[PDB]
């Protein structure tokens, strides 16, 4: 009569939905559980128009929108998405972070360990684009505000004691070739409008 | 079309490859690797276990 | 369609109201009889009643009102017929599913009101216990509640 | 009221007022006793039926004696506001074997100060124990009276239960200790997790 | 100049010019006025804080 | 002098590091697209707050579902009471037997 | 390839997990669908430890936590349903609205269409427990912002152009209604004691 | 002594797995049998109040 999904699977999927992404580097006991029953999690998340996306190479699981069989809809208009659409200046910092991540990844090889970056290396990078207000305090506040807004997307942790930030591996999926191609096309369109 | 579908099913190993004809070699290399080394090793481990 | 009239549903609702009023009036005589006894040292019991407007009745009234509004827009009487069809659909579905409480609370007089035993102060008349059942109580007290009401 | 004042200490999850219902269901709770809810009320705005609506305190203790030795069980319950939700009621169960420790002593101490004072008194005084949650206290009762946890629940449901509708149910749920191997079965199933991961 | 000491000194100096109504110098809060204009200057690139 | 030289020490160390990156990503595909995007970025006018508050068409990933507004989840304010204390613990000697027939 | 959960039920589940309330009076089609497929929705929501309680009398649905039948956990804890405690003003306002709804139901019955209560009517009633904050404008702004805050939880509708409000049926199923009555009466008695 | 259908079915799965160890394939059927055995344990653990 009554059939309950395996309590372990319920716990794992509830945590996965709560945080939005899961990792073996922090919650192995749940990452393995999800990685052993992907069909069950996919079908549980299917009604909500949410679908899992797996990454064995890095140890990352994440949930993503679906447009299948109800196509041609903006992803962010989905009802449950609780956070705003990415901002241009945020995507700039995303691109810089992704550049650092690819450098670290190709140096140490795709796999374990975390891609750390020091806050010092990011202030100069933005100094080119966003301009210089001649006040290290103000631009430091701006950079920290941007990083905090990105923590709401799950791309980076907050600065720790040594003023360093871990670039969460999900960034590799947020900015991949297809999305970057679309972004480049849109940016070129905007530049053309500007002319 | 088929490259996009492969990406969809693909688990992480191809996150660094787009859906244009330029990247076909990466997909072919992935198939070659699966056929030659990864798949038989995983099958051997599975049978042993 | 012009010759058609909406009297059928309103008459049924009026008859249901008459049945509810009859039940309430009959309970009134029992209430008067119950005034003559002391359920407690200086408390005399009474039976109350509230009115339960099930969502089905609200929807039916809304459909009837929109029907009244739909007659006076002319599209070959298509809108009027569609409104009549919508209104009749609720009745037909209720008839097909009479056993579910959803339709009972629309077509059955007995389900149009909810009962509750009450304790009245003999002197002031202020209610002290709007006893909806016997949950709690000491037992023996439970017994007298049950015996009185039954 | 007295029988349940006693039983609050004994059983883990009591069935208050059980005897009246006939033996299958309870229809009260600890909060309705601490506040002393007299009944379902007038059903409207009135608050007359509730005895102690404001910040109140309450305590219960039972004294059992064998060969002169006294073991005094105790309990403290209080509110810091009008709230009557289970998470805002703050509790402190007490167990002792010292004749000098009494419920009036505990109430006076509490009037002097809150939980911290009683915790300090726990260090100060010999033959006394306290527990901020009922589970450790019930474990203490078990290791003191040398009985499986089912015994006290059996006692509680024995206070009424004048039917005995099915011997099987009584002996399965109220008499025989829990020795189910559910944890062992879970362990055995987990032994095959590696095979599942490799196959997947 | 440490920033807090700079605020202190600039606020003290502004007090000695309140009587100069020729430039609408007010009296409500010298410290806030310092906090405002010591950065108004920074955005004008006369002074830079590092 | 020891402040100016320190300034250069920071400035040089933070560019000798930046150039090591970029070299590692010139020939990697995503690195190439990223360099293209970064180059295209400069033309924009960042000083205008409106231009750097546009909304790029990047996808949604790691979408988190939380805060399901179940009505049961609410709780109400706990107003402290502090006016007085109920020290009274009289023996209740009024318990003398006074009972009916 | 694989079957997909029917469209309108997906819509219903997503909306019901966004707001937590469905009303026949404001979304009749979705309410009818959800009641016509009672098992399917409860099966979709079961994996998450969520479950719908149906109130036919008031024509309202709401999401309630499904956790097990009186387990060792006396109080439920869930990863998604983050418990919140209202501040004092919100609690008093909710108590006032609760009493108004109960009083109106005592006369017109259970589920009767709620009579609109004027904003002007509420201000004196809050003034009993909060006094006058300094001006009519300040008090009216406070009342309007509190009503807007409560509209988030679905307890009330937005004020109409004539500045009246309706009481959503949801208010009947609050967590522990005994807390409102007791606190309200306690403050009402304290003010009489002090005056 | 009352042996419930569940234990009988678990015993049947036990025997089926025991006989299935030897079939010649990539291990597919043996894994099928082993998993079908364990599934009885998991299902039993989850609905332990039945």
């Amino acid at each position: 009569s009554e059939t309950r999904t395996l309590q372990k699977i319920r716990e794992a999927t509830q945590e996965l939905l709560k945080y939005g992404l899961l990792e073996e580097a922090s919650k192995p006991n749940l990452y393995r559980i999800v990685l052993s029953h992907p069909e069950e999690v996919t079908r549980i998340l299917e009604p909500l128009d949410l679908d899992i996306g797996i990454d064995e190479i890095r140890g990352l699981l994440y949930v993503k929108v679906r447009l299948d069989e109800t196509p041609a809809q903006d992803e962010w208009a989905h009802p449950l998405v609780r956070r705003q659409r990415l901002n241009l200046e945020q995507s700039l910092l995303v691109a810089i972070l992704r550049q650092h991540f690819v450098a670290w990844e190709q140096e140490s090889g795709t796999g374990a360990s975390q891609a750390q970056i020091a806050i010092d290396d990011l202030l100069p990078q933005l100094q080119i684009y966003l301009g210089d207000p001649g006040s290290e305090s103000k631009e430091r506040t701006r950079l920290l505000t941007l990083l905090d807004q990105l923590k709401g997307h799950g791309l980076v942790t907050s600065p720790d004691a040594h003023e360093r930030i871990v670039i969460r591996p999900i960034i590799a999926h947020l900015a991949d070739p297809i999305n970057l191609q679309a972004l480049l096309a849109w940016l070129r369109e905007q530049i053309a409008q500007q002319t | 079309k088929r490259m996009s579908e492969a990406k969809r099913v693909d688990t992480g190993a191809l996150v660094e490859a787009g859906a244009d004809l330029d990247d076909i070699p990466v997909y072919l290399q992935r198939l070659q690797e699966l056929t030659e080394e990864a798949l038989p090793e995983k099958l051997n481990r599975f049978l042993d276990y | 369609l012009n010759r058609s009239s909406d009297d059928g549903v309103t008459q049924l609702l009026s008859h249901i109201e008459h049945e509810v009023l009859v039940i309430e009036e009959r309970l009134n005589e029992l209430n008067e009889t119950m005034f003559r006894v002391d359920f407690q040292p200086d408390r005399y019991l009474r039976l109350d009643t509230k009115k339960v407007v099930h969502e089905s009745l609200r929807t039916l009234e809304k459909a009837q009102r929109q029907l009244n509004a739909a007659r006076f827009v002319d599209d070959n009487g298509e809108s009027h017929y569609k409104a009549l069809q919508v209104l009749v659909a609720q009745l037909r579905d209720a008839c097909e599913r009479n056993r579910t409480l959803g339709a009972k609370a629309l077509l059955d007089p007995r389900f149009r009101l909810e009962f509750a035993v009450s304790v009245m102060d003999r002197q002031s008349g202020n209610v002290i216990e709007s006893r909806t059942g016997s949950q709690g109580g000491s037992g023996g007290e439970k017994e007298i509640i049950a015996s009185y009401v039954l | 009221t007295l029988v349940d004042a006693l039983m609050t200490l004994l059983c883990a999850n009591p069935r208050y007022n059980l005897a009246s219902t006939g033996g299958h269901e309870s229809d009260r709770d600890l909060i309705s006793y601490v506040r002393g809810v007299s009944g379902p009320g007038d059903g409207g705005e009135g608050q007359s039926h509730i005895a102690r609506p404001g910040k109140t305190v309450t305590g219960i203790a039972a004294t059992l004696e064998r060969e002169g030795k006294q073991v005094r069980l105790g309990a403290l319950l209080w509110f810091d506001s009008t709230s009557s939700s289970v998470t805002d009621m703050k509790r402190l169960w007490l167990f002792s074997d010292n004749p000098g420790q009494t419920l009036e002593h505990w109430l006076n101490v509490y009037h002097e100060g809150g939980t911290r004072l009683l915790r300090q008194m726990e260090k100060e005084a010999i033959g006394l124990w306290t527990y901020p949650n009922k589970k450790q206290y019930l474990a203490r009762l078990r290791d003191f009276f040398e009985v499986g946890e089912n015994a006290f629940t059996l006692l509680n449901r024995a206070a009424g239960l004048k039917q005995l509708n099915s011997i099987d149910e009584i002996f399965r749920e109220l008499v025989l200790d829990d020795h189910s191997a559910f944890d062992r079965a879970a362990e055995v199933a987990n032994s095959f997790d590696g095979l599942t991961e490799i196959h997947q | 100049i440490p920033l807090e000491e700079a605020i202190q000194s600039l606020s003290s100096i502004l007090i000695e010019h309140v009587s100069q109504e020729q430039y609408d110098i007010n009296q409500d809060n010298p410290f806030l006025q310092a906090s405002r204009e010591l950065r108004e200057w920074i955005k004008r690139r006369l002074i830079v804080e590092r | 002098s020891q402040t100016v030289l320190q300034a250069r020490a920071r400035s040089e160390r933070d560019v000798r590091g930046f150039m090591k990156t970029g070299l590692a990503a010139e020939h990697h595909r995503v690195g190439h697209l990223l360099n293209e995007f970064l180059n295209l970025a400069l033309k924009l006018d960042w000083q205008r707050q409106m231009i750097r508050k546009q909304e790029v068409p990047l996808p949604a990933v790691g979408v988190a579902v939380t805060g399901i507004p179940a009505i049961e989840r609410l709780r109400f304010k706990e107003v402290d009471d502090e006016a007085e204390q109920t020290l009274d613990l009289s023996n209740h000697a009024a318990d003398l037997t006074q009972i009916g027939d």
